């Protein structure tokens, strides 16, 4: 009821977002473009992750 | 540190004689004058008595062949 | 009523290089998140440093393409030369050249020296080649910069990552002198590309933000 | 009072009582913390013994709960009334019209999990501004029984008691009024002939705000008394 | 009549305006609901049941 | 007189000794279970999530 | 990197004021304003009422023959005073007043080293044509909230609760700069909101001080 909540926010998907064209290079390169405010928690990004 | 006791109840596989056999070890370093097998952390008695446990260097048939020794031993020094 | 908890750094402890994790304690009550998510922005966007910019592959001038005899497609190509860490001296921008040839991995040890243009991971891989006959080569040019300048807000162009901390997150948690109810201990937790280490890369983001406030400061 | 209110605050902090309500309207002649005096218009004075009409109110005193009901004016000097319109606000009324709690700004969002079921995250500003710090009154009684081996008396007088311990009482025995006590402090000084001094229980604190003694025929008195 | 009194202040007629974390300075990406309500302190204190 | 060197005693003794943490209606054994104990400032109990 | 300075300060009001920080570099803004804000909410020193003796009071929760409120009411009124004592950090001041009417602040002989900030703010009201108070109100200088049930003696000394925090409200804002040839540089504009006992530049200085010595530690 609110640990699902965060992590039914932050794991969907929108169909716009600050960045969406973007590739990155790993999960940790994903947070530090959501914590700097470049890329939107709801992007749809290509990760490479292992 | 200890959290979880799931190694210990591997090594001892009932959870119930894991209790038991910790309570001795652990009466042993307390009351007893037994100093722990194992480089303490500033842990409890029961704790390092089940990390010796995890280790794998304590259980029932141990403890006991260690106490009759020490008896046996004892028994001979009183002439 | 001026004289606060000054704190010390408690531990340094350190996971495997590039990957320490310093506590500080005992901070007043409250600092601890200021401090630390001052800290966090410094070290995550504001933080100079050396990293590939663009490229350009003599065989392609798409991003969506693919070159015959490279396992990877062009895309990949760009993610594992965004990894990259290098570090430079003086120049603001230098440019490398990545001729080569032969059935087996690219590794960073293969590009041209430059002088003093260092690659801190030799063993990074860039590229796969599939054919003895397939040759790659490229121009890298890495230039200098600050924080992370994603390519949309710019010859094909790569997310230049100048800043050396790869992950930097702060965690408060309770601490207490003899008497004092609840005060914050402050657990930092950096990662970096291997050009810097966590250790100096915390005193260098503490730099940068104290020499914020020299023009009002009380000195006392 | 409520910003968000239906209307019969109005009603129920007047009919319950609590309030000190006009009996026949006038002009504010006198308004003390604790009394409120009302000239009458002569257009609503009997005849004969015309006067006025006074209002003592109900200072801080115990409720049933243990809390404080505490009566307190909301005229001025020299303020006209009228007949049934309220004088004095009582416990947790505000202007004649109920208030039972405090209008707070609220946001509803989770925070960190500190709201997780149904908890409440409360601002420092809430508590520094004491606007939730409550009154609780409490009393505690010493009875003299006439005994065996002679009656017990109030005197202060304790053995096997330090003057620190005997610091809080007066010369007559019992705490002075205003003395703020904590968990162990004697309060009235009784003795056994052979000692059953009332002392404060284990971890109640407070402020001794009001000393009461009752006595009977052929008790002569003490001073305190 | 409650979006109308808002508008008659300054105030959002939605009844939500945005917040800003206090310890992080940022946005929550939302607008929140922020009002006034009338809370009461009932009668089951913590040092008269610990 | 809780002194202050009974604070460091206490937070000595609680190290690693658990305590059960038993709510009213025990319908079943996980209204039963025990906790390492963590001294905080107040006077609520205050209990994981999760549980 | 440039450096930010206190370029303007504009004393709207009394109590309200607005500094301005300029040039900042971008994404210093936030870092530089909510870490000021933070240190200025939290740790800045004032002065408190802390003791107040009035004459004839016992305990605070009686009344006086002739005021119009409860000595707690004139506790209240007493906590939200504001003082800028100026060379000492600990003084008593000496309420004296007698006849009908208001007792505002500046019914408080106040020696040379205090200001009283709001001479019109009213502490309580005498009703009576012969009714007088004398009350000692005991300001002393500190930090954050100290509640009188946690600090460490007669009968006639009460405790109010003392607030030590001249800021009441700190806002800030981040805009674009007017710099002759350089764009992305910000400008952050700290909108404060004291009680009038505290300067907005030496709050600012303060703040500065107070971050610039944590950092220290690194």
């Amino acid at each position: 009821q609110d640990v699902v909540l965060g992590l039914y926010y932050m794991t969907r998907d929108c169909v716009n977002a600050k960045g969406e064209g973007m590739v990155l290079t790993g999960p940790k390169e994903a947070e530090r473009l959501y914590r700097s405010g470049l890329a939107s928690l709801h992007a749809r990004v290509k990760v490479r992750i292992t | 540190a200890r959290v979880t006791v799931q190694d210990a109840v591997e090594k001892i596989g009932n959870r119930f004689d894991l209790v038991l056999v910790a309570a001795r070890r652990a009466r042993q370093m307390q009351v007893g004058g037994k100093d722990p097998l194992v480089p303490e952390e500033n842990d409890k008695t029961t704790v390092i008595a089940l990390r010796e446990i995890e280790e794998g260097l304590i259980n029932n048939q141990i403890l006991d062949v260690r106490e009759r020794q020490e008896q046996q031993e004892q028994e001979a020094a009183e002439l | 009523v001026t004289e606060f908890l000054k704190p010390r750094l408690v531990d340094i402890e350190q996971v495997s290089s590039t990957h320490a994790k310093v506590t500080l304690e005992p901070l007043e009550r409250g600092f601890g998140h200021t401090l630390g998510n001052a800290l966090r922005r410094i070290l995550l966007s504001s933080m100079p440093g050396c990293a590939v910019t663009e490229v350009e592959i003599d065989g392609v001038l798409h991003e969506y393409s693919t070159k015959e005899g490279v396992q990877e497609d062009i895309l990949e190509i760009l993610l594992n030369l965004k990894g990259l860490a290098v570090r430079v001296q003086g120049k603001d921008e230098v440019i490398l050249t990545l001729n080569k040839s032969g059935i087996g991995p690219v590794t960073a040890a293969d590009i041209t020296h430059d002088g003093d243009v260092e690659i801190v991971k030799p063993q990074h891989v860039i590229c796969h080649l599939t054919d003895e006959n397939a040759s790659i080569s490229m121009r890298i040019k890495v230039q200098r910069g600050r924080g992370y300048v994603p390519a949309s807000t710019r010859r094909l162009l790569v997310d230049a990552c100048y800043s050396p901390v790869e992950r930097i997150a702060y965690n408060v948690e309770a601490a207490r002198v003899e008497q004092r109810t609840d005060l914050d201990k402050l657990v930092i937790e950096m990662e970096t590309n291997g050009t810097i280490d966590p250790e100096e890369a915390i005193r260098r983001a503490a730099t940068i933000l104290a020499e914020q406030l020299e023009a009002f400061v009380d000195l006392e | 009072k409520p910003l968000v209110g239906t209307g019969m605050e109005r009603a129920v902090a007047v009919d319950s009582g609590v309030t000190a309500v006009a009996k026949r309207g006038g002009v504010v002649q006198y308004v003390d913390a604790s009394r409120i005096v009302i000239k009458v218009n002569e257009d609503e004075m009997y005849p004969g013994e015309a006067g006025i009409d006074i209002y003592n109110l109900t200072k801080y005193t115990r409720s049933n709960q243990n809390t404080c009901i505490n009566q307190m004016p909301c005229v001025s000097l020299g303020e006209p009334v009228e007949r049934g319109d309220v004088l004095a606000d009582g416990p947790s009324t505000d202007l004649g019209e109920l208030a039972l709690g405090q209008n707070m700004r609220v946001a509803f969002m989770p925070w960190n999990g500190y709201n997780f079921e149904d908890s409440i995250l409360v601002s420092e500003r809430v508590v520094q501004e004491d606007r939730f710090t409550t009154i609780h009154i409490q009393e505690l009684a010493c009875v003299s029984r006439d005994t065996k081996l002679g009656p017990e008396e109030i005197t202060a007088d304790i053995p096997n008691v330090g003057e620190a311990a005997l610091s809080k009482l007066d010369e007559s025995g019992i705490v002075y009024i205003g003395a703020e006590v904590t968990g162990g402090d004697i309060l009235v000084g009784k003795v056994t002939p052979k000692d059953s001094s009332l002392r404060v229980p284990n971890g109640v604190s407070g402020t001794v705000i009001d000393v009461q003694v009752f006595t009977r025929d052929g008790v002569e008195k003490d001073k305190r008394a | 009549e409650i979006k109308e009194l808002l508008k008659l202040g300054d105030l959002p007629t939605s009844g939500q305006i945005r917040l800003y974390d206090g310890r992080t300075g940022e946005q929550f990406e939302r607008p929140v609901t922020v009002g006034y309500m009338y809370m009461l302190k009932l009668n089951h204190l913590v040092d008269d049941k610990m | 007189r809780e002194e202050a060197v009974v604070w460091d005693i206490l937070d000595e003794v609680i190290r690693e000794h658990p305590v059960l943490l038993n709510r009213a209606p025990t319908l079943h054994r996980l209204g039963i279970q025990a906790f390492e104990p963590v001294l905080i400032e107040g006077k609520a109990i205050q209990l994981h999530p999760l549980v």
